[PDB]
């Protein structure tokens, strides 16, 4: 009763037998802007259906020695579909997101994964200069992965210099092969201003990082990829002009 | 009495507004003769 779920948005659909409960963070669901919160005196667009609705992005495969990976975003999402077009032709972008992750696996297998959305996620540069012209600073790249991700070069830290341990203070849901296969967290719009804008600014990361490594036995079925679904949620855009996309 | 013609407002008005003002909803319009955008300098 509880295990099984179904959620829907738009057009799509997502189904699961095996999933735990679902997170929402910080206990308020997303929302339009109130009249007293907004600035902006353009009246703003509500594409709804076009926009709100899931979107899955390319798979990666998970290994034994595999490190963890982020994304961003008001990021992966600006390239791909309505809603991508919506945000380089629009100055000004709000909306929550739902967030779902899935891993299968055995019953054979073992192993645990940690799933979390964590605002403001900014990485840092790795070196020991003190000097800040000649520090190092981590790409253009490295901070918009874009569709593809990137993955951490040392997770413990989370490339920001923050202990992995204390991780979840954030909004967050492991998800553990022997007990669950997909981990949904959902995540209203936060920020310090009511729009602001999306190719520039990037709200929150999520950190998929394999806290206890992948293990099996040999016959076994070796690759097991991993799969994110995004559902920006209840969206609006403002600002209208021509198309940036960077 | 004996001679007549011996014998015989602003603009606008201040209104205290303690905060800036405030903007209503408004939709298109298309009609004639209704044109906010035409000034005289």
């Amino acid at each position: 009763s509880d295990r099984v779920a179904q959620l829907t948005v738009g057009n799509s659909s997502i189904t699961t037998q095996e999933a735990a409960n679902i997170v929402l963070a910080y206990g308020e669901w997303p929302e339009y802007c109130p009249d007293t919160d907004a600035t902006a005196v353009d009246k703003p667009t509500r594409p709804d259906v076009s926009v709100n609705r899931f979107y899955t992005l390319d798979s990666k495969m998970w290994q034994e020695n595999s490190t963890g990976w982020y994304w961003k975003f008001p990021d992966v999402l600006n390239k791909t579909g309505v809603f991508g077009q919506n945000a380089q032709f629009h100055y000004l972008y709000r909306s929550g997101f739902c967030l779902h992750v899935q891993c299968n696996a055995s019953k054979f297998h073992q192993g645990a994964l940690l799933v979390a959305v964590i605002p403001e996620f900014v990485i840092a540069g790795r070196g020991s200069n003190t000097k800040p012209n000649e520090a190092p600073h981590p790409g253009f790249t490295t901070t918009f992965p874009g569709t593809t991700g990137a993955t951490f070069h040392d997770p413990y830290v989370l490339d920001s210099g923050v202990p992995l341990s204390q991780a979840l203070i954030y909004p967050h849901q492991w998800v553990n092969l022997r007990t669950n296969n997909c981990a949904t967290v959902i995540v209203p719009y936060i920020n310090a201003v009511p729009f602001d804008s999306a190719i520039n600014h990037s709200n929150f990361g999520l950190v998929v990082v394999p806290v206890s490594p992948l293990k099996y036995s040999s016959g076994a079925t070796t690759a097991i990829p991993i799969t994110i679904t995004i559902a920006p949620l209840n969206s609006e855009f403002g600002g209208l002009r021509q198309a940036v996309s960077q | 009495d004996p001679v007549e013609d011996i014998i015989h407002r602003a603009i606008s008005g201040a209104t205290n507004v303690e905060s800036a003002a405030d903007t209503t909803p408004s939709s298109h319009r298309l009609e004639t003769g209704r044109v906010p955008a035409l000034q005289a300098a």
